[PDB]
RNA sequence: CCGCCGUUAGUUGCCAGCGGUUCGGCCGGGCACUCUAACGGGACUGCCCGCGAAAGCGGGAGGAAGGAGGGGACGACGUCUGGUCAGCAUGGCCCUUACGGCCUGGGCGACACACGUGCUACAAUGCCCACUACAAAGCGAUGCCACCCGGCAACGGGGAGCUAAUCGCAAAAAGGUGGGCCCAGUUCGGAUUGGGGUCUGCAACCCGACCCCAUGAAGCCGGAAUCGCUAGUAAUCGCGGAUCAGCCAUGC
RNA sequence: AAGGAGGUAAAAAUGGUAAAAAA
């Protein structure tokens, strides 16, 4: 069923199925399931090709996916690269955007963590 | 003519009006079968008049409010078991050795300053 | 407590059938605040239980105590530097608590389809003996009687 | 500070975005429960010196 | 942010139309860094207020619907 | 230590506000401003001759400048000119109506404010607390009482290391409700510091 | 047809308000809704320990208003006359609603 | 403060009694019943059975209520040379066209770790969609906003009532009735991020929040050791408030 | 099983920290 990005999803519902792929959220799911026509309820698996192969028509044409979107964002990425917007300056950095926290928690848009020595404190007991 | 139960628990007023009947018993507007649906204890609150096989021959109106569902349900147990003490307190010397003339004290207390849930008390450090 | 010995407290007289065990074990079975639908799911695996066989449930329910009867658990004994490991007769209250307890994690420890599932087909095996709750009875029976040096080092 | 802060509260600059609670008897910013123009502590004396009307040493 | 509208100094439209009336000599200084990028500053050095010194630099495109001092880094030292 | 307010913890039934008016959720706060700004230029520019009760009486404008003195005829005036005066600088600074009370209660060693007032004069002028400050309790009881606790922290004769003094008569149940006991602090004032003068008075029960 | 609300600081006057106010009106005129208590407002108020830094340890404080209600049916001269003057609420004041 | 009962009381309530009903306690009226809030009554080992030299003890009874009935505010004499003059006072000390005031922005939100304490998760008692009912409390007049409409939404236009137990926040959620998912990093989980709006405010880059589409990471229940809780308590689930334009509130 | 007494066995991983002084 490759019809986005190499994107075969197979025996389900035909909304979880197109939720699988890139680019398409449940939302989007249901969006093509009320404009190419197909039945959600229905099994993908044992669908009939014509409201398919339509289906796959109304997709990829009025909106696109995964190819584009994230190398498109890679491009407003070499902006974010383009002066060092503080956006981008972050990002380079490897660390979030957002001038959140960075003291404590930052797991995600950073790797895990990467020990030094504490370098220790003031009085305590 | 008419057998008045107050019933209460847990701030939850099942205000019992009974007559004679069969069946006939209305929760607030809606049959008894629908106004507790799912719930197990629902039947329960059905043991004062099952526990006398006066069960059927009554048809009450009962007005129920306040609180919450099955506290509703154990208000009625409370109303019940007020209505028939009255008419005939024959029942009432041998419902006590039964409990169902004691109303209730579990209540939710207060949630206390300093700790979560009324007496959760937040977790401890001192490392 | 120290001044005191406490209590069990008797529970509630099963809203259904007429037996503190009943909603003893519905109670054990109760997700944390939700009695309502653990008595449901417990029902549906009983009646299921009288559709699949023609025993009763209550019978079953007391096979399945019996079958899980810890006699002597193991606890143990007063040796300032050291603890003896000692097993001891259990009381009938602490024995059926235990067992029900372990009923109920031996159903939980089945990886099934569904809660009234897991329950049922548990009870099924574990009142016929072929069961974990079983297993882990007959096995502290084998703690209890590998430890018959400490049959009086019970505290 | 804080002679200068009472002014900049009692003088309200240009826009509405610039102010700020104060406790009149005692003199603070926040936590400032403005019903009584008063800050926790202010409210506190107050309430015990036998000071403080309607209200009550609550105890429910 | 800004919704309908959008902000920037009005000093800053006021000094763009003298600048642009002339074409005139560089150096736009703003000690304000607040104010957006707005489609009508061409391309010209950007001496924005630090907090330290007047940070500049050369704006192009991709940025311009995007604050000034949203460019200088400020905060010194990053990991 | 501490000991929550014996006057606000006689709040319920044992002691009325000093202050007795309707306050709408509007207009009350600015009434505990405006009031509290008289009460406060009463307490030092009518210091004079000891006072308690700074009671007040209002609703739409009536004011009741209510005041419980121990001394009032060299607080009214040479020839009532001293009510005159000072009732006007409230009507003055509070450009609405007033009507002054200069109640007294007949004792002065009864109720505690202005014996700690007198006890805190005592050492503002440099005398030996211990003694005269016992003496002073022993005062209190001399009118007769069932308790008077009159203890005093701060810097005592200075050497830096201020402590509290420990001086009392008589059986104190401030854990008791219905007691009526009478608590006033005066605030002393060294040229070397600041010191504390508490002082408790034990009236009795069934009232 | 003479709707008195009550707003008062302290249920003790505010009820003997109530009692006395009923009788003079029974008095000048006829029949008067007998003192119906709305329910008393309470504010709530919770302040901490000490100024020093504490978050817990605390004191709660509640401020105490109440509310009642007193109606008659007629307007008689005496009633009015009476029971619009002879007041005395050194704490109280009220609200005076047609229907 | 909270459970039983009592007296008064009536725009919340009520046919409990009858009348009518655009069949709504809406239209008459009552106060018993819900209730709201002041003055009470009620429980003391007071009684019955047994024991203990007594205290006290077991059992049982009338009881809404048993032997301290559930919670609060109450916290001594006093220890800690504990803390806070950055709420406040107050001794001393220093500065004094500056260690003082205003303004502007930047900052206290930083990032190589470590730790406290939290939240939501990792799931079939589960997660999604639809449907029908019960909250106590506080809040609310340039606030509360019902309501119709605009927009996928955020939120906005027009526009009722209310200084309120009378109008509104308000949508409780758990429940339960009906279908999906079918043990997969899964329609689980929302972290990261980009793409757009709105609202706040002079103004939102560092630095707000809300909303729409998409990306959907980590995470498959956590060793050394350690938290809390004895009963409407644990857990679970929801809601109001204070400070607030807004909000970083998973805080209290 | 009361006390008190008379002889036999028990029981501390480790601890440095001062000082004119205040009444």
């Amino acid at each position: 069923a490759r019809i986005a990005g190499v994107e075969i999803p197979r025996n389900k519902r035909v909304d979880v199925a197109l939720t699988y792929i890139y680019g398409i959220g449940k939302a989007r799911a249901k969006e093509a399931l009320e404009k190419t026509g197909i039945n959600p309820a229905t099994r993908v698996k044992d669908l009939t090709e014509a409201e398919v192969v339509r289906l796959r028509e109304y997709v990829e044409n009025t909106w696109k996916l995964e190819g584009e979107l994230r190398a498109e964002v890679a491009a407003n990425i070499k902006r974010l690269m383009d002066i060092g917007c503080y956006r981008g300056l972050r990002h380079r950095r490897g660390l979030p955007v957002r001038g959140q926290r960075t003291r404590t928690n930052a797991r995600t848009r950073k790797g895990p963590r990467k020990t030094v020595a504490g370098k220790k404190k003031a009085p305590r007991k | 003519e008419q057998y008045y139960g107050t019933g209460r628990r847990k701030e939850a007023v099942a205000r019992v009006f009974l007559r004679p009947g069969n069946g006939k018993v209305t929760v607030n507007g809606q049959d008894f079968n629908e106004y507790f649906q799912g719930l197990v204890r629902a039947v329960a609150a059905l043991e004062p008049l099952r526990a006398v096989d006066a069960l059927g021959h009554f048809d009450a109106y009962i007005t129920v409010r306040g609180g919450g569902k099955s506290g509703q349900i154990d208000a009625i147990k409370l109303g019940i078991a007020r209505a028939l003490v009255q008419y005939n307190p024959d029942y009432r010397a041998k419902l006590k050795p039964l409990g169902f003339l004691t109303r209730d004290a579990r209540v939710v207390e207060r949630k206390k300053y300093g700790k979560h849930k009324a007496r959760r008390a937040p977790q401890y450090s001192k490392r | 407590a120290r001044r005191r010995r406490a209590e069990v407290r008797q529970l509630q007289p099963d809203l259904v059938y007429g037996d503190v065990l009943v909603t003893a074990f519905i109670n054990k079975i109760m997700r944390d605040g939700k009695k309502n639908l653990a008595a449901r799911i417990f029902y549906d695996a009983c009646k299921i239980i009288q559709e699949k066989t023609g025993q009763e449930p209550l019978k079953v329910f007391k096979q399945a105590v019996e079958n899980v009867k810890p006699r002597m658990e193991v606890r143990s004994r007063r040796v300032g530097g050291a603890n003896y490991q000692v097993p001891m007769e259990v009381s009938p209250r602490r024995q059926q608590s235990l067992a029900l307890r372990w009923l109920v994690q031996a159903a939980n420890q089945r990886p099934e389809r569904r809660a009234a599932v897991r329950i049922a087909h548990e009870l099924m095996d574990a009142a016929e003996g072929k069961g974990g709750a079983v297993k882990k009875k007959e096995d502290v029976e084998r703690m209890a009687e590998a430890n018959r040096a400490y049959a009086h080092y019970r505290w | 500070a804080r002679k200068a802060l009472i002014e900049k509260a009692k003088r309200t600059p240009k826009f509405k975005v610039r102010a700020y609670t104060r406790c009149v008897r005692c003199g603070r910013a926040r936590s400032v429960y403005r019903f009584f123009g008063l800050c926790r502590i202010c409210l506190r004396e107050l309430a015990h010196k036998g000071q403080l009307p309607g209200v009550r040493k609550a105890s429910w | 942010s800004l919704k309908k509208g959008v902000f920037v100094d009005d000093h800053l439209l006021e000094k763009v139309l003298e600048l642009n009336a002339k074409g005139e000599k560089r150096l736009i200084k703003t000690w304000s860094r607040r104010s957006t990028i707005v489609p009508e500053m061409v391309g010209h050095t950007i001496a924005v207020y630090n907090g330290k010194q007047h940070v500049p630099v050369y704006i192009t495109e991709n940025m311009v619907g995007h604050k000034l001092g949203e460019f200088a880094p400020t905060r010194t030292y990053r990991g | 230590g501490n000991k929550i307010h014996p006057i606000g913890f006689r709040l319920g039934i044992t002691r009325d506000w000093e202050s007795r008016w309707y306050a709408g959720k509007k207009q009350y706060r600015h009434l505990l401003l405006e009031d509290q700004r008289i009460r406060g230029l009463l307490e030092k520019e009518l210091y004079s001759a000891g006072l308690a009760r700074v009671d007040i009486e209002r609703a739409a404008d009536n004011v009741a400048v209510t005041v419980h003195v121990a001394k009032p005829g060299v607080v009214i005036g040479r020839g009532g000119e001293r009510i005159r005066v000072l009732r006007e600088e409230l009507a003055k600074l509070t450009g609405k109506n007033v009507a002054l009370n200069v109640q007294e209660v007949q004792n002065p060693n009864l109720s505690a404010p202005l014996v700690a007032q007198r006890v805190a004069e005592q050492i503002e002028r440099r005398f030996a607390v211990r003694r005269a400050i016992k003496q002073a309790v022993q005062r209190v009881m001399e009118s007769g009482a069932k308790g008077a606790k009159v203890i005093v922290s701060g810097r005592i004769g200075g050497a830096e290391q201020a402590r509290t003094e420990w001086a009392a008569q008589g059986r104190v149940p401030l854990h008791t409700l219905r007691a009526n006991i009478d608590y006033g602090f005066a605030l002393a004032r060294t040229t070397y510091g600041v010191l504390g003068v508490k002082a408790y008075i034990f009236l009795g029960e069934v009232i | 047809k003479i709707r008195i609300k009550l707003r008062g600081f302290d249920h003790k006057t505010l009820d003997a308000s109530a009692q006395k106010i009923v009788e003079a009106a029974r008095r000048s005129g006829a029949q008067v809704s007998g003192p119906i208590p709305l329910p008393t407002r309470v504010r709530r108020f919770t302040v901490i320990r000490g100024p020093f830094k504490h978050k817990d340890s605390r004191e709660h404080f509640e401020l105490r208003t109440h509310n009642r209600l007193v109606d008659i049916i007629n307007p008689n001269r005496k009633t009015i006359e009476q029971l619009m003057t002879l007041d005395l609420p050194t704490g109280v004041e009220i609200e005076i609603k047609t229907v």
